[PDB]
């Protein structure tokens, strides 16, 4: 039956194999008619140099332009001839490439994308379109506020690293790209073991393995400073002013990575358009909707390698803003200490069904493996999770936040009419009670 | 309900200064010298 | 254990009634009442219909007394009449706070 | 686990339940009750209606409600169209009963409580707003009024005026109008028959009253331009397409996959829509078409939906337009619609193979029919089409009354005597 | 022309802000 308990119980499990030059096989079998099939790929702008800096960005368009043994727009013509949609994306961390499709024609999918992978048509007729798009994306990018902010927002923590950079990259190198310097970066990190497999449906795993199919796979990092600053950029004419602030945190792998999933989740998050009103259980949410401070706000956690994100996100009138922070301020501190095991519940539910939910459809379960793969390797450790929400506890989130909040030195990013935010001396001073 | 967290032990140092304060003022007792203490 | 009694209780209620004067202004027992946060929004949900005629006596009632004239006796209130259209609102408030207030609790 | 099992009722309302084994547990609830049972003074009660969900119910507090399902870690949905509004619930495996319980007590137990009603006027806006970032979202809204008189027009937002209008008691009467255990149907997913069997009957046994089906929507064409400011005009041309639930439907949704292009790969200019390229091809620097089919019960409509810059729109329709005569002269390509129908049987699993999605799906048939269609049949049923069907099926498009709707800087916008 | 995965647009409101549709 479905039984939460017994629930965890019966799935596909985990899958792996691994070739000989370094390319890794896992997969999961869900008895579905359709295969999600994609790579994942953990060359980063933190591998880009300064002039590789958004050239793999460039390079992310440039695949599906045609490629060597398939020139430019023959390789679509046969993927839109199976009907099988097909995506690609990529990430500071991360590259994902991947399809979607029934997995009856799958024999060609890897082989027509294991053609990708490597063997690549480079064709400045191809580069100068491409450079030219980017350049008048660039451009248009400053029209969505929100990523505009965060690329403040890290170059502010992690100035001196590459990860501090732009993902697409300053312009003008795009103008100077030379596919040359691709062709480096396309052999640099392109090899295995850094390429990853895996793919889920009512694939098996050894009939995938076997059909993984003689092709080829393949043949630097640092801890990065962490910045107790602000960034502004003050402009006056728009209506709204976005607001950013973070501390810091632990990496991917990492023990308390989990325990501090759910203190979010508690202090929760509001937006203009709920019909909760102000009966909400979340002390923002009910606030945030009484008085309206914001217009909107959620809390966000990226967990790098080595290092993780904790903050809001919000949104407020540009004299509403001091009053939004002086709340914000309230949550985290009264947490650290005064906190309930009440409360903790009603967010230990929420990431369990949460976790739960993200669980359905085809891509996200085969989405998982490739990044947790690089991360934690082939752990999916699906009932573990659960074991894992069991272990938290009311002193756990006070010592963990204890750590990672109480007396620190705040992020600040901000983007205009901003003027009203206070001085970083408050916040800084607000950062600790004084036991008010 | 009634939990009262680490306010418990918060609390507890607060008593103890200002107590400290009064006997740091002036006072009454005295404070057997332990360190000089005029005579 | 009260039968006859009860029905001598209503007496001095009557009499007690018709010993404060604002049985002789014109007011009712609910205009009387002192304020308080359920008064508040107990006021909200109040259609105007009553909430007018609540205004206008009240008002009605303020200037007698700056003029130190009680109303003829003929148009005092009534013992027998009283309206009670304050509270049926008034429990409202009362109740689901109290929710609040222990469901809070734990 | 268990395959689909529902089962009619007394009442007639359709109890449909799987067993999953998975920890997640989920409910739904369909309504016949559509934005084409609102009348000219009950306009936008359901767009209000449907902010009615979180209030304070007659079973209990809306507070105890709304701290209920947080601190238990379920969530709840409401959604609405032209057409049937949907209840939806999920939470874990476990508590699904609490929750369950409360499903009920909302549609079941109303209270419109006069103060408790003015704090929504406010909302409308703001939500009504936000829906209208998307210029293609004001477009459409404004067509259905162009091709029709009464029903379809009907908005699923409201009209200003009408703010201000709508008291408790005209919602109240709408809520019993039109709520018959004839209409209402349920949805189980991840829990047992029984359970789901036993509560159904016990509560959701009300009348009687129902359904008010007088509106036919009686399709009337005409077209609407709205003189406004945006760089990029929009407009779509529509002669109108036939009923749900029929080979035609299919022979457009069909017809669509022969020049109506999603993107199947990122960023592609979908090559294989003849209707893109044999525009782009005459035509210059950036645009879009897609082609717009869409029914609803007793009727729905074809169309496709231009985007353009301010001189190109007409050839920009005149040429697509041109080109889909092509095809009504007798153009086909049998691998293309095979092709197409590989997109579409794939397109549809991939559609339905989401639960969720596939969860509406579900009473997505049962307010229509009441039964269950596996989509191997849909499939197989997908390979019915004639082409000659797919042939004539444009050609009504062509045939017949046709309508139009632009919004934008109109100056070189033309009409369809231009057509 | 967008139906594009499905019939006509949407409209959803709970906690979490909304959602539009073709």
């Amino acid at each position: 039956t479905a039984t939460y308990a017994q629930a965890l119980q019966s799935v596909p499990e985990t899958q792996v194999s691994q070739l000989d030059n370094g390319l890794r096989v896992a997969s999961e079998q869900s008895s579905q008619p359709t295969c999600t099939v994609g790579v994942w790929i953990d060359a980063g702008s933190r591998y880009e140099s300064e002039k590789n800096n958004g050239a793999g960005y460039f390079v992310e368009h440039l695949a599906f332009k045609g490629t060597k043994n398939r020139p430019g727009n023959a390789l679509e013509k046969e993927v839109e001839s199976m009907g099988a949609h097909l995506n690609a994306y990529s990430t500071r961390e991360h590259t994902a490439y991947y399809i979607k499709a029934l997995s009856k024609d799958l024999p060609k999918a890897v082989e027509l994308l294991a053609d990708i992978v490597q063997n690549c048509s480079l064709e400045d007729s191809q580069i100068e379109k491409e450079r030219d798009v980017i350049l008048q994306e660039l451009q248009e990018n400053d029209t969505s506020m929100r990523d505009v902010v965060f690329n403040y927002l890290h170059a502010t923590a992690f100035q001196g690293t590459p990860l501090a950079q732009s993902v697409e990259g300053p312009s003008e190198n795009v103008r100077k790209l030379s596919r040359a310097d691709l062709t480096e970066y396309l052999s640099r990190h392109y090899k295995a073991p850094r390429m990853v497999l895996a793919a889920a449906g009512g694939l098996e795993h050894r009939q995938l393995l076997d059909l993984a199919q003689k092709h080829f796979s393949g043949l630097t990092l640092s801890p990065c400073r962490f910045t107790g600053s602000q960034i502004c950029h003050r402009e006056d004419g728009l209506p709204l002013a976005h607001v950013a602030i973070a501390v810091e945190g632990p990496g991917w792998a990492h023990p308390d990575n989990v325990a501090l999933q759910v203190a979010n989740a508690i202090i929760g998050h509001y937006d203009c358009t709920y019909g909760g009103g102000a009966h909400l259980s979340s002390p923002l949410a009910s606030i945030a909707a009484t008085n309206k401070l914001c217009q909107s706000f959620q809390t966000f956690n990226i967990c790098y390698a080595d290092t993780g994100l904790l903050g809001a996100h919000f949104v407020c009138d540009h004299m509403s803003i001091d009053d939004m922070m002086f709340v914000l301020q309230g949550q985290w501190m009264r947490l650290c200490t005064s906190a309930t095991e009440s409360e903790v519940l009603r967010g230990k539910n929420l990431l369990r069904n949460a976790l739960v939910s993200h669980l359905d459809g085809t891509t996200p379960v085969c989405e998982d493996i490739g990044r947790s793969l690089l991360t934690y390797g082939r752990r999916i450790p699906l009932a573990e999770w659960e074991s894992r929400i069991a272990e938290v506890d009311a002193r756990v989130v006070r010592e963990v936040c204890s750590k990672y909040f109480y007396d620190q030195c705040p992020a600040v990013a901000g983007f205009g009419p901003i003027e009203q935010l206070p001085d970083y001396n408050r916040i800084r001073s607000g950062m600790f009670w004084l036991r008010f | 309900r009634q939990l009262a967290r680490n306010w418990v032990p918060t609390a507890s140092l607060w008593g103890a200064v200002g107590a400290v304060g009064l006997v740091w003022a002036t006072d009454w007792r005295l404070i057997l010298d332990w360190v000089p203490y005029i005579n | 254990a009260v039968s006859a009694s009860s029905r001598w209780l209503e007496g001095i209620r009557k009499w007690y009634y018709n010993a404060a004067g604002f049985n002789k202004l014109g007011l009712m027992r609910d205009d009387t009442i002192h304020e308080n946060d359920d008064v508040k929004e107990a006021i909200r949900r109040l259609p105007e219909n009553l909430y007018n005629d609540r205004v206008f006596r009240i008002k009605r009632a303020l200037d007698l007394s700056m003029r130190q004239q009680i109303l003829p006796k003929e148009q005092w209130t009534k013992y027998e009449e009283d309206k009670s259209y304050l509270e049926p609102y008034l429990k409202e408030v009362i109740r689901e706070r109290k929710e609040r207030e222990e469901w809070a609790k734990k | 686990p268990q395959d689909l099992e529902f089962t009619r009722l007394p009442n007639g309302l359709v109890i449909a339940s799987l067993e999953n084994y998975a920890p997640a547990s989920r409910i739904g609830l369909f309504i016949k009750a559509g934005s084409r049972y609102e009348n000219s003074n009950n306009l936008g009660t359901s767009h209000l209606l449907r902010l009615a969900s979180s209030l304070t119910t007659k079973g209990a507090s809306s507070f105890k409600i709304t701290r209920g399902i947080e601190a238990v870690g379920g969530k709840l949905s409401v959604t609405s169209t032209r057409e049937n509004m949907a209840y939806t619930v999920e939470c874990l495996r476990d508590d699904v009963d609490i929750l369950m319980e409360f499903l009920l007590n909302v549609t079941t137990a109303p209270e419109f409580r006069r103060w408790e009603v003015a704090a929504l006027q406010p909302q409308l806006r703001i939500d009504k707003a936000v829906a209208l970032q998307n210029p293609q979202a004001h477009v459409i809204e404004n067509l259905h009024a162009a091709a029709y008189r009464n029903a379809l027009a009907n908005s699923l937002y409201c009209p200003d005026y009408r703010i201000g209008k709508v008291t408790p008691v005209e919602l109240h009467d709408y809520v019993q109008n039109h709520f018959t255990s004839a209409r209402m149907a349920l949805i189980g997913l991840g829990v047992s028959h029984p359970v789901l069997k036993q509560v159904a009957e016990q509560f959701l046994n009300i009348r009687g009253g129902l359904g008010l089906s007088g509106a036919k929507a009686k399709y009337h064409g005409g077209e609407i331009r709205e003189q406004n400011g945006d760089s990029l005009v929009h407009a779509a041309l529509v002669a109108e397409s036939a009923a749900i639930g029929s080979a035609e439907a299919n022979a457009f949704s069909v017809l669509q996959h022969v020049l109506g292009a999603g993107p199947h790969v990122k960023r592609g200019s979908n090559a294989t829509s003849s209707l893109y390229q044999a525009v782009a091809k005459g035509v210059h620097q950036p645009f879009d078409v897609s082609a717009f089919n869409a029914s609803y019960s007793d009727s729905g409509l074809f169309g496709f939906y231009t985007i353009s810059q301010a001189a190109s729109a007409g050839d920009v329709i005149k040429a697509a337009y041109n080109q889909v005569k092509t095809i009504a002269q007798g153009n086909l390509s049998n691998p293309d619609v095979q092709a197409a129908k590989n997109k579409l049987k794939a397109g549809y699993l991939m559609s339905v193979e989401s639960s969720e999605g596939f969860l509406d799906e579900v009473g997505s048939q049962a307010l229509a029919a009441g039964s269950y269609t596996p989509p191997s049949t849909v499939l197989q049923q997908i390979d019915a089409v004639a082409d000659a069907d797919v042939i004539n099926a444009a050609k009504k498009f062509v045939s017949g009354r046709k309508s139009m709707a632009a919004s934008g800087n109109l100056g070189h916008t033309p009409f369809i005597d231009e057509l | 022309g967008q139906a594009a995965g499905r019939p006509l647009v949407a409209s959803v409101s709970l906690n979490v802000p909304a959602s539009v549709r073709y």
